[PDB]
């Protein structure tokens, strides 16, 4: 009831899009939990992207 | 009384306990003053009137002390507990109302008589409205010290 | 955090206004 | 103020007799104090048990009582607990164990004697300091 | 084989309870007319689990995995209790002291810290009736209390708290005090916990054994300032039984 | 005495937190930054004006000539640090101007203080503190402290206020 | 982390070494008077 | 030349636009380092437990601090002196929860800002300086192994290590003066006179060399055109700056000699954070400032306080309070 | 209905005497002979229902029950305070000079 | 928002530096 | 009927409904979403079902 | 009014970036000549 679509969220789903869903907090986008995203989570996409 | 004087009676009011980044009115401060609620006298079990001791201007922060006519200690709120010998709740202080909103009220409670006795550093207590400028609580100054600060 | 709202703008302009003013001396300073 | 012997005058014993040191006789119990005790007991606490001071007030509610340089002198002999039903010699310098608290050794009765005037006169001078704490520095 | 501390120390061991050997699956004769007692308690938890808290849908909570972060620090040892037979056959340990408490903060996807403090303090367990015999298929059902988290003295960052600090917020002298009640008014929370040991291991000769056990309690509160987490606690046990 | 006031300032004025005074700092490190800097400097670019191994005699104060090289100096600083000084006017005015600005704006804080026209608090973060127990920062830890501060040299340090304090009001932590 | 500690393992003998070696390299002699 | 001494000359090239050097070879990754997670973990690092009683205190911007307030916060207490790696710790979360940033932060900076210093010295070589420089900025440097390395090293912890943030110097230096009278220390003293004294002597010489440069311009221009970068000729008249200054104290008082007017520049700052640098270092081993506490007493007995009596009574309120969850037992022995 | 159970607690005899199921062993120490042998017992005896149940404890001398006798006044009993007893506190209440 | 402020000043100051050493006016010797 | 399916069912969630100058996030208007209340059903006083 | 809160700045900025633009284009215009 509170996906990313309701929250503002703009580029998100186009990481997830081609399937980057899990943040190194622990966190997926498809709500499993403690999943280990590796170095390709949210943010280390981010970071890729400002290097 | 007039409520007009007893507002004077007030530390909020005293232009040296602001503050240099708390901005705006002083209404955004302890809020819109709303009423006197009456002067309170504090007692304790043994009938005997307490006085607080003030706040001086120089404390962000006070405790709270009562004394006797003669200015010894009868009662405070302690910091430490366990070996206390003047708790409010020991002494059986409690607190009635003359004037004002609450004229003729008692308390006793404990709770309640030291929250009043809180408002009792800062002088005549007051009812304030907080709501209409979400005020934060925290003291700031008045033009007379805005001014001298600036000119200075 | 429960911040002053004008703080945004009090930093944005205390920055952008004397920073311009030196960009514009600097600039016309080079062209001449 | 000066010390005068109303200040320098304390209980000898239980049964109220009182003794009047010499100001020599208080100063050498503050040194003397200050060589075997204060490690501890500075400024009347005990740093390794601060439960138990030596204010006048505390060693009167002692078993035996020790507000009086006899029974001063007998717990610096012979220690024991606040109720006076444990010695504990072993574990506090006293000419019972100078073997092991050597600074014991050298001390006589009249040096007992002027540090049992010094803790008892101290109070006198000082009030609320003494057996204070940091509160009171 | 005999090992010293200096053997030990820094290793991480000090932290494991001790393990018996695969083929310790004999059993422990329990006299009744004897008495006996636990000389050596250990607990080690492997696993914290903390229950989810569902949404408004009241749909499903689970239990989710969480990461330690205060490192090897977490194992209950050196427990002491009477052992004692009970009419019905049933063994009971009553717990007496110990190092029966650790504190100890897990994380949360997302970054919640939870802390809690892991515990058996007051441990009372019993066994199943007619138990003649410790074997490798006993188990004992406790329950434990869980006190506070935090003791009476301790302060918070503005400095109040229940036996000492300011009874008020004191940086925002004339702000309404109702509102901020909950975080003025220190509570001292004593909840209780349940907890199964499973033996699965026995050497009848020594009276030693182990297994494995779980248990549920709550998480920190921070003397009321916000609820409670449930958390579900699993690991290994050893204990020493010697006629007392 | 002075040490008194210094301490009487943090506890009672949070002086410490005063960008008045955080400027006054910057100004009077700053200055000594430049005093050494500079003397060393020079001292290390020196040219060879005498034979002997102590190169203070080889300075004449009615020379015409420069005694160190600004040119070797500035490309020292230039690949040490990024930037050098290339200019011996604009040097030695920023050698008078730093201090002496320094200690301006801290008076100006001081002014401050003389109403209770303090840097006292940051209110973001009170009203957090205030209702969330487990929010800590060194700000909160710094105004603990200064709280200490006030309530334990006051009767002393203010006699004529009569200040009489039971044990049981004076904050402390736990065991000390 | 027992790849990122062999990683910094041998990175940090990297560096210490070009440095202890650099010095070796007839450091006296990169001046700019007199070349020994 | 073979690629080796190809190599040696790109480090100890004069040419470079920043100099690189062999002490550089160490630095730059060393500094790299400290800065890249500095900054990450002031703006995002989670709250870290100082002192060792599973009490995290915030430090960053994420977590609700501001410019001011925030830090880079020490390494939990439970860990002393042991050293604390990435790599030993069970997971990131947990080297974040104890403080791991800030061991990684200080010891790539110690040795980077040391390299920094050798580098000084690398290039004055080079350049064919004198080779002092170097010697200056020790002071500064060792005033930094003070407070991040010595200091924690005599205390025990780095959690009593000075925190990487505003409020953290000053929540240092609070807790510093309960624990040790650095302002009745002598070192500190000379610390004091060392900065004011060096700010003072920085505000003379401004002044003084800026009263006396010789008219080269117009009042329309800066005066600063009338120096040329390189000019032989100085452009002031030092004669008359000793003429004045002479007469403003007396003639004996003031510099005649440019040399030793600038070797005294150096030499006074330099020295006073030596000497402050080593107050902190030998207060790491509690020796600590001059204590007068009830020093004086009447001919009864009476204390009489002094001023002395007055900063203890500040003292013990800093004492009581810093730490306030952290001590079991009476005596603050670290 | 939020209150401190501390402050609540010493506006009951406990603010006033020494209860014995809630009062840290070092106020004993206020009167002759109780400490630190009687101390130790009476806190290990547990909580008590009323104040003369300490004559009860196993192991009394005749002497002991005698100062205890002469202090009961001195003595009061009300509910276990979990805040007061729990952490070790009737024994180490964080308290020193 | 405030944030970003404190990360956006102090992400143009390191710009600067940039600018300053890099894109400085040359000094040179005339 | 889970949760989700009826939630897609609810004209909030239509990019449709916008406006150019309301600001931000779906959440900011309707607010966040908590819980299904359910699937309303109105009958008239004989009984029909009505829509 | 309840009205938008970054409207302020969102407004401020949308004057003064675009009029500094014009500005230091003209200054540095008028004194080529
Ligand atoms: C003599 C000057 C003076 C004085 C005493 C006042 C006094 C007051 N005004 Mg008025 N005001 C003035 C001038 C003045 N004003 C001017 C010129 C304007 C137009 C800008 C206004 C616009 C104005 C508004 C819009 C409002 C007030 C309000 C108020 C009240 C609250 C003030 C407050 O929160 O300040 C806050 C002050 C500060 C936070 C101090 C900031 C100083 C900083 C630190 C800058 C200095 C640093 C500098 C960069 C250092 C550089 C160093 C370098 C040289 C090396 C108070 C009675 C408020 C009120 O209640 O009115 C109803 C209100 O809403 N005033
Ligand atoms: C990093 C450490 C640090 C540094 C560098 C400073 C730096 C400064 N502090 Mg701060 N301070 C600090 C930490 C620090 N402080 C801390 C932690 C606190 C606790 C809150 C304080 C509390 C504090 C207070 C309370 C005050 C300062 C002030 C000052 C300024 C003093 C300027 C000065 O030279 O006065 C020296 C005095 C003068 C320059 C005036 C008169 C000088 C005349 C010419 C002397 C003539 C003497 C004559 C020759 C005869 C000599 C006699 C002799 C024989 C005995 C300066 C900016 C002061 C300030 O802001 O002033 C506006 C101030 O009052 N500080
Ligand atoms: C008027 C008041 C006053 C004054 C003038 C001073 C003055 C001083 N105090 Mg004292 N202090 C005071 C009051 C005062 N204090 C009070 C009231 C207290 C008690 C509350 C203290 C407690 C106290 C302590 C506990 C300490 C001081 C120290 C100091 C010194 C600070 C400067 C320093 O260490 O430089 C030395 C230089 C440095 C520290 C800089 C090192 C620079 C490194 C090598 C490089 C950094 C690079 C950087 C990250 C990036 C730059 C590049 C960038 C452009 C990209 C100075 C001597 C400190 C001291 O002596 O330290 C040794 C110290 O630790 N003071
Ligand atoms: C293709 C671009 C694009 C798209 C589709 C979105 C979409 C979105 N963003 Mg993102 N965003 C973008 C670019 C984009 N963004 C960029 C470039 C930035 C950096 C500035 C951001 C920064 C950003 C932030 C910081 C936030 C969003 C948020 C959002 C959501 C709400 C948007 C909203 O209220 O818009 C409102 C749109 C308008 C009010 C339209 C204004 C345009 C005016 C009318 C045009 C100017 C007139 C012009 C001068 C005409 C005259 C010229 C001619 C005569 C010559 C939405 C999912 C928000 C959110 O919910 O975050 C989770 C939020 O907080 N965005
Ligand atoms: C992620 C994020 C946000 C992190 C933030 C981290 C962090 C904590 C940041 C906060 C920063 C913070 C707020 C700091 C600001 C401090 C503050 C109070 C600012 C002071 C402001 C101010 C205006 C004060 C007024 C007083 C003022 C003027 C002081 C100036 C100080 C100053 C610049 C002194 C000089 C410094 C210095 C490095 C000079 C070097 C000069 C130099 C190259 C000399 C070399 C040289 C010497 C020679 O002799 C010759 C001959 C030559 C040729 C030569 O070259
Ligand atoms: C009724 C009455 C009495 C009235 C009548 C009035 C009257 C006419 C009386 C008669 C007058 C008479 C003489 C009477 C005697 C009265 C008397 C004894 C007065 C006492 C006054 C008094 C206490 C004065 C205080 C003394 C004071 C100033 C302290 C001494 C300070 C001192 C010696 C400072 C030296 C500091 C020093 C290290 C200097 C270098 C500083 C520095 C690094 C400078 C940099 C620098 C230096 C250069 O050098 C040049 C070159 C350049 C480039 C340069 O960068
Ligand atoms: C040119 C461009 C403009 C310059 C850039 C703007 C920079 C502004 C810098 C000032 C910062 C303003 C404070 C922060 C904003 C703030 O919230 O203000 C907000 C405050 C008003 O306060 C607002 O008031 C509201 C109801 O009126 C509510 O109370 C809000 O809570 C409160 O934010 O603004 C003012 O009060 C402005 C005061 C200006 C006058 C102060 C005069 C005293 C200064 C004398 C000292 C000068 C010495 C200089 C030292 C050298
Ligand atoms: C010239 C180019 C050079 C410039 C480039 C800039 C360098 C940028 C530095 C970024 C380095 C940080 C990356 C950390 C990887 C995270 C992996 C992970 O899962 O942990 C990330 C998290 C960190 O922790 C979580 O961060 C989250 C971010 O939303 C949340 O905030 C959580 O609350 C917080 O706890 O922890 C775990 O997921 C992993 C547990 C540890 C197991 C991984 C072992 C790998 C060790 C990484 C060591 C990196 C050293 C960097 C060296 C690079 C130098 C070039
Ligand atoms: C115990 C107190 C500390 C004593 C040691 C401090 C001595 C001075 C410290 C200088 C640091 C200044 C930064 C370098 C600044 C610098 O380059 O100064 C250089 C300056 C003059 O250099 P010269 O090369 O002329 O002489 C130094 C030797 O080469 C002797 O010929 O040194 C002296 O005056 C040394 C006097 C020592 C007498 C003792
Ligand atoms: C590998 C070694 C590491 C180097 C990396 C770090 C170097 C970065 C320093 C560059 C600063 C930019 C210079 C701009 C300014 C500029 O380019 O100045 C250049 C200027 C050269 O002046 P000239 O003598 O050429 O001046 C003639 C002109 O005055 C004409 O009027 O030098 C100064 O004025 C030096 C004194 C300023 C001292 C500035 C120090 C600033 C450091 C403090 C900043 C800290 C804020 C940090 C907050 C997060
Ligand atoms: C620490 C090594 C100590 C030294 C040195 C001295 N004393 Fe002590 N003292 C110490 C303790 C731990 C105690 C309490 C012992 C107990 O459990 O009862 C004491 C107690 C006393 C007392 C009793 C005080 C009272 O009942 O109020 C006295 C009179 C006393 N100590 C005296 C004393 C003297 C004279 C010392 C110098 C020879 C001395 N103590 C040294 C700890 C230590
Ligand atoms: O001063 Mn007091 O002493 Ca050196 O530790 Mn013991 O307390 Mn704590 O950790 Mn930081 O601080
Ligand atoms: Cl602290
Ligand atoms: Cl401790
Ligand atoms: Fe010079």
């Amino acid at each position: 009831l509170n996906p990313m679509w309701r929250q503002g969220m703009f580029v998100l789903p186009f990481m997830a899009r081609l399937g980057v869903t899990g943040s190194w907090s622990g966190w997926s986008i498809t709500g499993e939990t403690g999943i280990d995203p590796g170095f390709w989570s949210f943010e280390g996409v981010a970071l890729a992207h400002i290097v | 009384i007039p409520e007009k004087l007893a507002f004077y009676d007030y530390i909020g009011n005293n232009p040296a306990k602001g503050g240099l980044f708390r901005t705006g009115p002083m209404n955004k401060g302890d809020g819109i003053a709303q009423a006197w609620k009456g002067h309170a006298v504090f007692r304790n079990k043994e009938g005997e009137e307490l006085f607080v001791r003030r706040m001086p201007a120089f404390f962000e922060s006070f405790p709270v002390i009562l004394t006797d006519k003669n200015g010894v200690v009868k009662a405070d709120i302690p910091f430490r507990r366990a070996e206390s010998k003047y708790s409010f709740e020991q002494q059986g202080v409690t607190v009635s109302f003359y004037g004002g909103e609450l004229n003729g009220q008692t308390f006793t409670d404990p709770p309640t008589v030291k929250s009043y006795a809180r408002k009792a550093i800062f002088g005549e207590i007051f009812e304030f409205d907080t709501e209409t400028l979400n005020s934060d609580g925290i003291f700031r100054t008045s033009p007379r010290g805005w001014f001298t600060f600036a000119h200075a | 955090m429960e911040v002053n709202q004008l703080g945004l703008i009090a930093t944005a302009l205390f920055v952008l206004v004397p920073s311009v003013f030196l960009i514009i001396l600097y600039v016309q300073t080079e062209s001449q | 103020a000066e010390l005068t012997p109303e200040v320098l005058t304390v209980p000898l014993n239980s049964e109220g007799k009182t003794i009047t040191l010499t100001e020599k006789q208080y100063l050498e119990g503050k040194r003397l104090f200050q060589y075997a005790c204060a490690s501890c007991h500075v400024g009347g606490i005990t740093k390794t048990n601060p439960s138990l001071d030596l204010r006048t007030e505390t060693l009167a509610l002692a078993t035996p009582p020790r507000d009086n340089i006899e029974g001063l002198v007998d717990y610096m002999k012979n220690p024991t607990t606040y109720d006076g039903e444990q010695e504990i010699a072993e574990v506090h310098p006293s000419l019972r164990s100078a073997d092991i608290f050597p600074k014991m050794r050298n001390l006589t009765e009249k040096d007992l004697v002027a540090i049992a005037g010094h803790i008892l006169v101290e109070p006198k001078i000082l009030g609320d300091k003494w057996g204070g704490g940091k509160v009171y520095y | 084989q005999t090992l010293t501390y200096d053997d030990i120390v820094g290793t991480g061991l000090a932290n494991k309870c001790p393990t018996l050997d695969d083929t310790a699956r004999g059993a422990y004769p329990i006299d009744s007319s004897q008495t006996y007692r636990i000389a050596r308690l250990c607990l080690q938890p492997t696993t914290f689990l903390v229950k989810e808290e569902p949404k408004n849908k009241r749909q499903e909570a689970e239990f989710v995995p969480t990461k330690l972060v205060t490192r090897e620090t977490t194992s209950l040892d050196q427990i002491q209790g009477e052992l004692k037979v009970n009419s019905d056959g049933s063994l009971t340990f009553v717990e007496e002291d110990g190092i029966d408490f650790q504190p100890v903060t897990v994380q949360m996807a997302g970054g919640e810290r939870i802390p809690l403090l892991f515990t058996v303090k007051n441990l009372v367990a019993s066994t199943q009736p007619n138990v003649t015999s410790i074997t490798t298929s006993t188990d004992f059902k406790g329950e434990f209390n869980v006190p506070s988290y935090r003791t009476a003295n301790f302060l918070d960052p503005k400095g109040r708290g229940l036996a000492s600090g300011y009874d008020s917020a004191i940086a925002l002298p004339q702000a309404k005090e109702e509102e901020l009640a909950r975080a003025n008014v220190k509570r001292f929370s004593l909840t209780k916990g349940q907890i199964s040991l499973n033996v699965a291991k026995v050497d009848g000769r020594t009276g030693e054994i182990a297994g494995t056990f779980e248990s549920e309690q709550l998480s920190d509160d921070d003397m009321g300032a916000h609820e409670p987490h449930e958390v579900k606690i699993q690991g290994v046990f050893y204990a020493s039984i010697e006629p007392a | 005495a002075i040490f008194r006031f210094l301490l009487f300032f943090q506890g009672f004025h949070n002086w410490t937190l005063n960008p008045f005074h955080m400027m006054g700092v910057a100004g009077v490190l700053g200055g000594a930054l430049l005093c050494a800097i500079h003397g060393a400097t020079v001292e290390n670019t020196l040219f060879q004006d005498g034979e002997g191994a102590s190169t203070f005699r080889a300075f004449n104060p009615t020379q015409a000539e420069e005694t160190y090289s600004m040119v070797t100096a500035n490309r020292f600083w230039s690949q040490i640090f990024g930037i050098a000084f290339s200019n011996k006017r604009w040097l030695h005015f920023f050698m008078l101007f730093v201090p002496v600005t320094g200690l301006w704006m801290s008076a100006i804080g001081v002014v401050g203080l003389a109403l209770n026209l303090r840097s006292y608090d940051f209110i973001s973060q009170e009203i957090r503190a205030a209702e969330d127990p487990e929010f800590e920062t060194f700000y909160t830890k710094n105004l603990l402290l200064n709280e200490g501060i006030r309530a334990w040299m006051a009767p002393q340090d203010q006699p004529h206020e009569n200040f009489v304090f039971p044990e049981e009001v004076l904050p402390r932590g736990n065991a000390l | 982390m027992e790849t990122l500690k062999i990683t910094v393992y041998i990175v940090v003998t990297f560096f210490v070494l070009l440095f202890v070696f650099g010095f070796l390299s007839g450091d006296p002699a990169r001046n700019p008077k007199r070349k020994d | 030349a073979n690629l080796w001494e190809r190599f040696c000359n790109w480090v100890t090239s004069t040419d470079n636009r920043l100099y690189v050097g062999w002490f550089g070879v160490i630095m730059i990754p060393t500094l790299l380092a400290a800065t890249i997670c500095f900054v990450i973990a002031f703006i995002a690092a989670p709250p870290v437990d100082i002192d060792g009683i599973r009490e995290p205190v915030s430090g960053s911007l994420l977590y609700g601090n501001n410019i001011i307030t925030g830090a880079v916060v020490p390494s939990s207490n439970a860990i002393g002196l042991h050293f604390y790696p990435i790599w030993e710790a069970a997971s990131l979360d947990e080297w974040l929860y104890n403080g791991g940033p800030y061991q990684l932060i200080i010891f790539h900076f110690l040795l980077g800002a040391s390299c920094y210093m050798g580098r000084q010295w690398e290039l004055s070589y080079r350049l064919g300086m004198r080779p002092w420089i170097c010697v200056a900025y020790s002071a500064p440097l060792a005033s930094a192994f003070a407070v991040f390395l010595i200091y924690p090293i005599g205390q025990g912890s780095f959690s009593d290590g000075m925190p990487l943030g505003i409020s953290g110097t000053f929540n240092f230096m609070i807790v510093f003066q309960a624990e040790h009278n650095i302002l009745m220390h002598p070192f500190h003293q000379l610390g004091v006179a060392g900065v004011f004294g060096g700010a003072l002597f920085c505000a003379m010489h401004g002044s003084l060399v800026t009263s006396s440069l010789i008219r080269e311009t117009t009042e329309t221009e800066s005066a600063n055109y009338g120096y040329k970068f390189g000019q032989e000729e100085e452009t002031y008249n030092i004669v008359a700056a000793h003429g004045y200054f002479g007469r403003l104290i007396f003639q004996y008082a003031s510099f005649n000699n440019s040399r030793s007017l600038h070797f005294f520049l150096a030499a006074w700052p330099v020295v006073g954070v030596w000497f402050t640098a080593l107050g902190i270092s030998t207060m790491a081993f509690n020796l600590n400032g001059f204590n007068f506490n009830h020093s004086v007493i009447d001919a009864k007995g009476n204390v009489i306080n002094t001023w002395a009596d007055i900063i203890n009574r500040a003292n013990l309120g800093m004492e009581v309070m810093h730490e306030r969850n952290a001590h079991n037992f009476p005596l603050d022995l670290a | 209905e939020l209150v401190n159970v501390v402050d609540e607690k010493l506006g009951t005899a406990y603010g006033e005497k020494i209860d014995l199921n809630n009062t840290n062993i070092a106020a004993f120490i206020q009167y002759r002979g109780l400490y630190p042998t009687l101390a130790k017992l009476i806190v290990k005896n547990a909580p008590y229902e009323s104040v003369e149940d300490v004559l009860n404890i196993p192991g009394l001398t005749e002497r002991q029950k005698q100062i205890l006798r002469e202090n009961l006044e001195h003595f009061t009993v009300t509910e276990v305070e979990t805040a007061l007893v729990e952490g070790g506190d009737r024994y180490n209440n964080g308290l020193y000079k | 928002m405030e944030t970003i402020t404190y990360v956006f000043i102090f992400a143009c100051i390191i710009a600067l530096f940039f600018f300053a050493i890099f894109f400085r006016e040359p000094p040179r010797i005339t």
